[PDB]
């Protein structure tokens, strides 16, 4: 049908050049920069000082950076935010830590960086510390396009608190640490089921801004699965999305920590907290299993007249997904 | 009281001086710039042809980047000092295709041509950030982008002469 | 002579560069303005106000269209059973009721939205049940029956009857529907720029609209960003807003579709209910079926009945029954209407018998690939419609697939597959078709050509076809070329435009090819009787020799061509007379790994042989297969549209509605054209092939149902002969659901159940 | 076009000559349907190839040709329409003849016939026919400025 | 039939109404340029510079 | 630091923010106004092809004047106050034609149509002067009028209607 030996080689010494005139304004010091609109006025902010200050200034100013959310909610969603604020350029914003409990990343950090810096980690460190990273790197596979993930950033994603985050549910399932700051006030939380009150909504203040989040390295005996329904049918509601960790005490297939935590199940992600509780000293086996589910099926059920329909499919991802980590665990444990 | 905007389009300066922070790159080429190989498909996300190659020098990693993303939903306003590569930054009929359009074109990758340049500027972008792939990096490079008329085969065959 | 070669589309260099204009990428008049369709919110309900003052204060606001403003016709439609604007009651969401004008498109999206309009509800018709409950149809019964049922039935062994459904489908062209129309101020003239299928109909359209004659309406064509059929008549919802809005406002106006109004407002395929019985034997051999086919319309008939009439013709798929009759009926219902889609009722009811079919297997405990080729036609055979099977070349696609698929080995690594494997499960399935090719509308038949002979030599060809991706000017340059005995470098074709060729058919059916290449065909021979004369004298001149002494001796050389396909004209009065010219035929294996503890599914190996009869273009044609077969893998498996029970469309980008993707191909996805098998009824020896291989995509379809039924033994009962309804599309959710196991029962749980 | 309205396009072009006028009154007389049935909209290289200039005076008497052998052509097929529905209207017959796949487009041609002057033997038709006139002016001239009146 | 009747020039209307559209009478597109030719002043010359 | 230039053209509002004091009237009723009907036929002022009539409040003669003017000659900046009427401001196919507009066309006095706006507003002036004018007065209004097609007899004959 075609013949490519006939086609042109490819010379890579023969690209376009990157602008050199871009290439001496590299040098030129970063500054603050204003651009007034017919509805909108946008200040990109060179400094975190300048961040916290414009916040405090303007605490219902919106934060921008891939805009992969706001330009639906503006377009769509009919939304107008008058005041924007992009703190893309803020260094410590971008920065990614190595420490001693986990990775942190700057909430603008791109989720290709993410990728990146997790798949680095997983490549180089016993699988033993890298549970969390795996689980990450999972719900990042077939996630979006290079074209989004190059733009959407972490932070992003984590305070939309859209019910159908792939990532949130990894993120409360492990307690991934979140370093949140104002004028004054810095503080971090583990995400757990507290941190997301009601729909589109996160544990923050008016002024507060996501400086960092740290995903842990995993701990000898604690094992983590993530999955996702491969379906959506809705904006951002009932498509199924979990983070499953689990702790044993020392050499031990004796529950010490359970973690079970959802998307698309509810109007934010949720932990079940009640069918986890009942497993703590249990004892991973064909009875942790079923009263798992049963767990599962209660604390999780949905009305026949849920928003987002697929009531049974739901239901039965549920479970379905926790037998499959049941079931990995169990391989893990040997 | 507002900031000029200073970012590249195929290699020549755009000075803007009156950037509304609602304008989106997508916008900004087509209706403003009059370079119109970039498409609308969705305006949001999903179908990669509106896709383009942007570059900057990395402050922090003291390093030049070259990435893809979707015109339809950069804003403007994001891109000082950042440069922005179309399909006809990288070649052309007039002057000499891209070893990327050639092929794409000569191996039946385009039927209705729609979302032929979207293709080719992800596919670009990979060369540019690594030019001997992998078949693997290759078929992954185009999550974002959709076809509905070719089922595909036909742009991973002659995509696949540029694997090893 | 490139007629066979696999020449490239002749505009792909350019697409891949960027230089291909579409409609928005014409350039914009100075003072050229922009529309935004305002659309109804409700299912059916009354117009009580429609308030523009917030809409006023928009910057660049220039003013509100809606029927009050029409100068000529407010009603539309290919049955006129449509308004141009809505005027006091809104029949669907995304009922056009008016549109914004404004100086950028962002401005006329900004004053759009804050358009305001209160209504009163009326009660709505939203599902196939709700229209049959509610005796809400378009039309009287159409029937097709020969034999005699009441026989059939009473000796057949076994007898099984059931209810499918299949969804619709959005049409997802890359570029969505757009129209530029320029006014010019004399006479009414005006000039449109349009991504349509259909110059002619859209050309009427905004004639009528606008209380003008036919000949002042001029449309051009150059080409589209895609069409599927869903540019082949609702392209004119727009074209008549934007041209509306030029005669209004005396400026240059366009609109082109964002994504989200695109899919709500334009139609596509119509979603089919089926009640069947089906009789036979022991041995799997048919002997009677009872078919009741129910379409979902939506608020026009648009081309509703014509689909269901290619429906009805294509309910036999490829197996003789001696005892048949299919029933159509289109319900009337408060969506937007739909219309065609590359395949046009054919895969609704080809899929409806591949279904009933697989049950016959099943029933019987037969192997399905026996039952298939039992129940085959023979060349010769009569359809259901008295028919005759000409040149039925399914045997040889049937034979060849099964050899070069190798898929008796593969079914027996698929069984060992699922032996070894407990919650995962593989199934393969091969599946022939035949798909009729003519519009089953005798006079939408016929085809223009109009070919000039430059004095250089050059040749200009316009034909009243569109190119929409298809390489349909492509084919025709090849065609004018052996015809002429010219190389192609010597011939162009430019657009398709109203002025040159009149009266055009849509582009569709598939037979833009046949029947425009036989126009070219004419008008090239024509050509060449007018040159003979100069050949003759100047026997070892050129080309360019001979048309220079032909210009200079005043021959014309200037001609039409028109060709109109003969011996055409069913009747369902007499069940006799040729519905369609000749058939396409083709055969798919397919085979797939299902997830059965979640829902999704690997896509592994697919082959396909198809009967093109002798390809104008191989490359063409293989790429037509190709991209039939991957759109008919999305309506099966992957695309499926959702409401709310108001009636309001969920699913309005590709976030929701999921078209095949790079990763969704299969792994190994081979198509081969049959060899040796000329067509003698269509230009050049070749046989259509836009829409024929689509169905080939319910192969997936079919092994995925394989598969399921594997997962059951595993884990849902014990009966082999088990008969479990699934319907289209094969989502996740409806084959996790279909793997009935100790989760979907919650026997996990310590409850009993059905596990 | 299948309302029944006629657009014709001819190699002339319109430069205040009122060529136009003329086809669409030829066309009226040819077709035996009113001018307001017919509409030329502008000379272009796509619908009519190799056009000589619209010069010599010709024009009327060439296109002319052309556009009755044209009509000439339409007639001829739309005849059987008319013998079928008498008392139709155009617009019926139209009608008919596209519903039956009748093609209602056609070109038409003229060549004008025995023209060919020869320099060498001062011989054969230069010119198709003559037109002729007479005119008688009277002036009055100013012998002192070197004005006129034209009387 | 109105041949040999003195039927008005069929674009008379327009033309006295400024509706008869001519060439520089057709909008400009938004990119549209515009030529001047440069010419001789000189009826017979070599050509030794152009600045 | 500029003033604003405010005039009327066929009874709606120009408010020219900033004029330059070489564009003609011509220039700004084609170029700026899309109002095509008023035609270049020698930007010198011997051909009347841009004739528009003008009209303003004579502060002296306390009266409201119209005369007509060579669109090609006058500068917009002399235009402060002054109401211009085109071709298009007294009658359209579209709604109505003016009578001098309809009798140069019945009369047979437009061939090619280019000189027919001027000669129209020409005549429209002296009407709207003199309402019922004499076969004399007619001939006078048109020394500023060229015709290269129609010998000039018909426009005459057709005007001589409105006498005396
Ligand atoms: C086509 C496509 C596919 C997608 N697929 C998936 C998917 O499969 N799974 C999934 O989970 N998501 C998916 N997403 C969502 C995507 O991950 C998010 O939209 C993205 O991460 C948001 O980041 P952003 O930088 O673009 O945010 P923006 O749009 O710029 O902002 C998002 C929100 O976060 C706020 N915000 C941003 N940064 C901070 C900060 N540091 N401090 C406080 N507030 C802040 C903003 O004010 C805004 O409210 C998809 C998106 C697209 C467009
Ligand atoms: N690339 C491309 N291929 C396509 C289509 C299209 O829109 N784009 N439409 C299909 C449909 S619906 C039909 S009916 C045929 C029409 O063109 P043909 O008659 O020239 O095959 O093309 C098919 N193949
Ligand atoms: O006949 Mo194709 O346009 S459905
Ligand atoms: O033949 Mo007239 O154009 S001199
Ligand atoms: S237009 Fe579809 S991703 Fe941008
Ligand atoms: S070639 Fe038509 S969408 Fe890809
Ligand atoms: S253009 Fe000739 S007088 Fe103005
Ligand atoms: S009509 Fe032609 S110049 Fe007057």
């Amino acid at each position: 049908l075609f013949n490519p030996e006939e086609f042109m080689p490819l010379d890579p010494t023969q690209e376009p050049i990157f602008p050199p005139e871009l290439l001496r304004l590299k040098d030129v010091p970063p500054k603050q920069l204003r651009f007034e609109g017919e509805r909108v006025t946008w200040i990109q902010a060179s400094t975190l000082k300048e961040l916290l200050d414009l916040k405090a200034q303007h605490p219902e100013a919106k934060l921008v950076v891939g805009n992969t959310e706001i330009g639906i909610e503006m377009k769509f969603k009919n939304q107008l935010f008058p005041m924007i604020i992009c703190p893309a350029w803020i260094p410590e914003l971008n920065a990614v830590e190595h420490g001693p409990e986990g990775i942190s990343f700057g909430a603008a950090c791109a989720l290709s960086s993410v990728e990146k810096t997790l798949l680095e980690a997983v490549a180089k460190l016993p699988t033993q510390k890298t549970e969390v990273f795996r689980g990450v790197l999972e719900q990042l596979r077939w996630f979006a396009g290079k074209q989004v993930k190059s733009v959407a950033s972490l932070g992003g994603n984590i305070i939309t608190a859209s019910p159908i985050s792939d990532l949130n549910p990894v993120f409360m399932a492990s307690g991934t640490k979140l370093t949140i700051v104002s004028r004054g006030t810095r503080r971090t939380v583990p995400m757990d089921h507290t941190f997301f009150p009601s729909y589109r909504k996160t544990l923050l203040g008016p002024e507060e801004i996501l400086l960092s989040i740290e995903i842990p390295y995993s701990r000898e005996d604690e094992f983590f699965s993530a999955f996702k329904q491969a379906s959506r049918r809705e904006d951002d509601i009932a498509k199924v999305t979990c983070g499953m960790r689990v702790l044993f005490q020392p050499g031990s297939m004796q529950v010490k920590e359970l973690a079970l935590c959802y998307g698309g199940m509810a109007d934010r992600t949720i932990s079940a907290l009640k069918t986890t509780q009942k497993q703590l000293s249990k004892f991973w086996n064909e009875k942790l299993l079923q009263d798992v589910c049963a767990g599962l099926a209660e604390e999780l059920s949905l009305s026949p007249d849920a928003p987002g329909g697929m009531i049974e499919f739901r239901r039965t991802l549920t479970l379905s997904f926790f037998f499959k980590f049941y079931l990995t665990v169990l391989k893990k444990l040997g | 009281t507002a900031d000029e905007l200073v970012f590249f389009v195929n290699g020549k300066k755009v000075v803007e001086k009156n950037a509304d922070p609602e304008t989106t790159l997508l916008a900004y080429l087509r209706r403003k710039l009059g370079l119109r190989g970039t498409k609308l498909g969705c305006g949001e996300g999903g179908c990669g042809a509106c896709t383009v190659m942007l570059s900057k020098y990395d402050r922090l990693q003291d390093k030049i980047i070259h990435f893809s993303a979707n015109a339809c939903l950069a804003p403007i306003c994001t891109l000082h000092h950042v440069a922005v590569t179309t399909v006809e930054g990288i070649g052309s009929t007039k002057t000499r295709l891209h070893p990327v359009q050639e092929r794409i074109a000569k191996s039946h990758g385009s039927q209705c041509g729609f979302c032929t340049p979207g293709i080719v500027m992800s596919m670009y972008t990979l060369l540019r950030n690594q030019p001997e792939p992998t078949v693997e990096e290759i078929e992954d490079a185009f999550q974002g982008n959709l076809c509905r008329c070719t089922g595909y085969r036909p742009i991973l065959q002659g995509f696949r002469t540029f694997a090893k | 002579d490139t007629v066979g070669r696999p020449l490239p589309h002749l505009a792909a260099a350019m697409q891949a560069s960027g230089e291909a204009v579409y409609c928005d990428d014409i350039p914009r008049y100075e003072n050229e303005l922009f529309l935004r369709l305002v659309t109804s919110t409700r299912a059916h309900a009354k117009i009580k106000s429609i308030d523009v003052s917030e809409a006023q204060k928009v910057p660049g606001f220039v003013c509100f269209l809606s029927a009050d403003d029409i100068p000529g016709s407010n009603e539309t439609g290919l049955f006129n059973d449509e308004t141009v604007f809505a005027k006091d009651t809104v029949t669907c969401v995304g009922h056009i009721i008016g549109a914004v004008v404004a100086d950028t498109p962002e401005h006329a999206e900004r004053a759009a939205h804050v358009v305001k309009v209160t209504y009163e509800d009326l009660p709505a018709i939203i599902t196939i049940e709700d229209a049959i409950k509610n005796n809400s149809f378009y039309g009287s019964e159409l029937k097709i029956e020969k034999g005699d049922l009441k026989k059939g039935f009473s000796e057949a062994d076994n007898v099984v009857s059931g209810e499918l459904y299949i969804g619709g489908q959005d049409h997802f062209y890359l570029e969505t529907h757009c129209t530029i129309a320029i006014p010019k101020g004399e006479e009414g003239e005006m000039e449109l720029f349009v991504s349509t299928q259909n110059a002619m109909k859209t050309q009427s359209f905004v004639a009528k609209m606008l209380g003008v004659p036919v000949n002042r309406i001029l449309v051009r064509v150059k080409r589209m960003g895609g069409g599927f059929g869903g540019k082949e008549t609702r392209s004119t919802l727009v074209s008549v807003a934007v041209a509306l809005a030029a005669y209004k406002t005396g400026h240059p106006v366009r609109c082109m579709l964002d994504r989200n109004e695109d899919m709500l407002i334009t139609g596509g395929r119509h979603p089919f209910l089926a009640r069947y019985k089906v009789g036979f034997m022991k041995t799997g051999t048919i002997v009677a079926l009872e078919v009741d086919h129910y379409s979902n319309a939506g608020n026009s008939r648009d081309l509703s009945h014509s689909i269901m009439e290619r429906a009805l013709f294509h309910m036999d798929n490829c197996y003789k029954i001696p005892n048949i009759r299919g029933t159509g009926r289109l319900c009337k219902t408060n969506l937007s209407s739909n219309t065609a889609f590359r395949g046009f009722g054919g895969p609704q009811a080809l899929f409806i018998a591949e279904n009933w079919m697989s049950e016959v297997a099943v029933t019987c405990g037969l192997p399905a690939e026996e039952v298939r080729w039992k129940n085959m036609y023979k060349e010769g055979d009569l359809t259901h419609f008295n028919q005759r099977l000409e040149g039925f070349s399914v045997p040889r696609c049937w034979d060849e697939c099964l050899k070069s698929s190798q898929y008796y080995a593969r079914k027996s690594e698929v069984d060992k597959f699922n032996k070894e494997n407990c919650w995962k499960k593989r199934g393969l399935c091969i599946i022939p078709t035949k798909f009729g090719i003519s519009f089953t509308v005798p006079f939408l038949n016929q085809a223009g050509a109009l070919i000039h002979v430059y004095t250089d030599g050059s040749v200009l060809v316009s034909h009243g076809g569109t190119e929409m991706g298809q390489g349909l000017h492509t084919k025709m340059v090849q065609v004018a070329s052996k015809a002429l005995k010219i190389p192609i470098s010597k011939i162009y074709i430019s657009e398709t435009s109203t002025n040159t060729v009149p009266n055009s058919s849509p582009t569709a059916a598939s037979v833009s090819t046949d029947i425009y290449g036989q126009a070219v065909y004419e008008a090239c021979q024509t050509i060449l009787k007018r040159l003979e004369p100069f050949k003759k004298k100047n026997p070892d001149g050129s080309w360019e020799d001979w048309v220079m002494a032909a210009y200079q001796d005043r021959v014309s050389l200037s001609t039409t061509g028109f060709y109109r396909t003969p011996n055409l004209g069913y009747s369902f009065e007499t069940n006799s007379g040729n519905a369609f010219h000749y058939f396409t035929y083709g055969v798919a294996c397919s085979e797939v790994e299902i997830d059965c503890l979640t829902g999704d599914h690997k896509n592994l190996r697919t082959d396909i042989v198809m009967d093109v009869g002798s390809s104008l273009n191989p490359a063409i044609d293989i790429g037509q297969v190709e991209g039939a077969f991957v759109q008919g893998l999305g309506l099966f498996t992957l695309e499926e549209l959702h409401y709310s029970p108001e009636g309001s469309l969920h699913t309005r980008g590709p976030s929701t509605y999921k078209i095949p993707a790079f990763g969704s191909i299969p792994t190994e996805f081979r198509v081969s054209l049959l060899r040796d098998c000329p067509n003698k009824k269509a230009i050049y020896a070749s046989k259509a092939v836009g829409e024929p291989p689509l169905f080939l995509g319910a192969s997936v379809f079919f092994a995925i149902k394989d598969a399921i039924r594997a997962a059951r033994a595993q884990h849902t009962n014990n009966n082999t002969k088990e008969l479990f309804r699934l319907d289209s599309p094969a989502t996740p959710e409806k084959i996790r659901n279909a793997c009935v196991d100790k989760f979907t029962t919650l026997c996990v749980t310590g409850a009993p159940g059905n596990c």
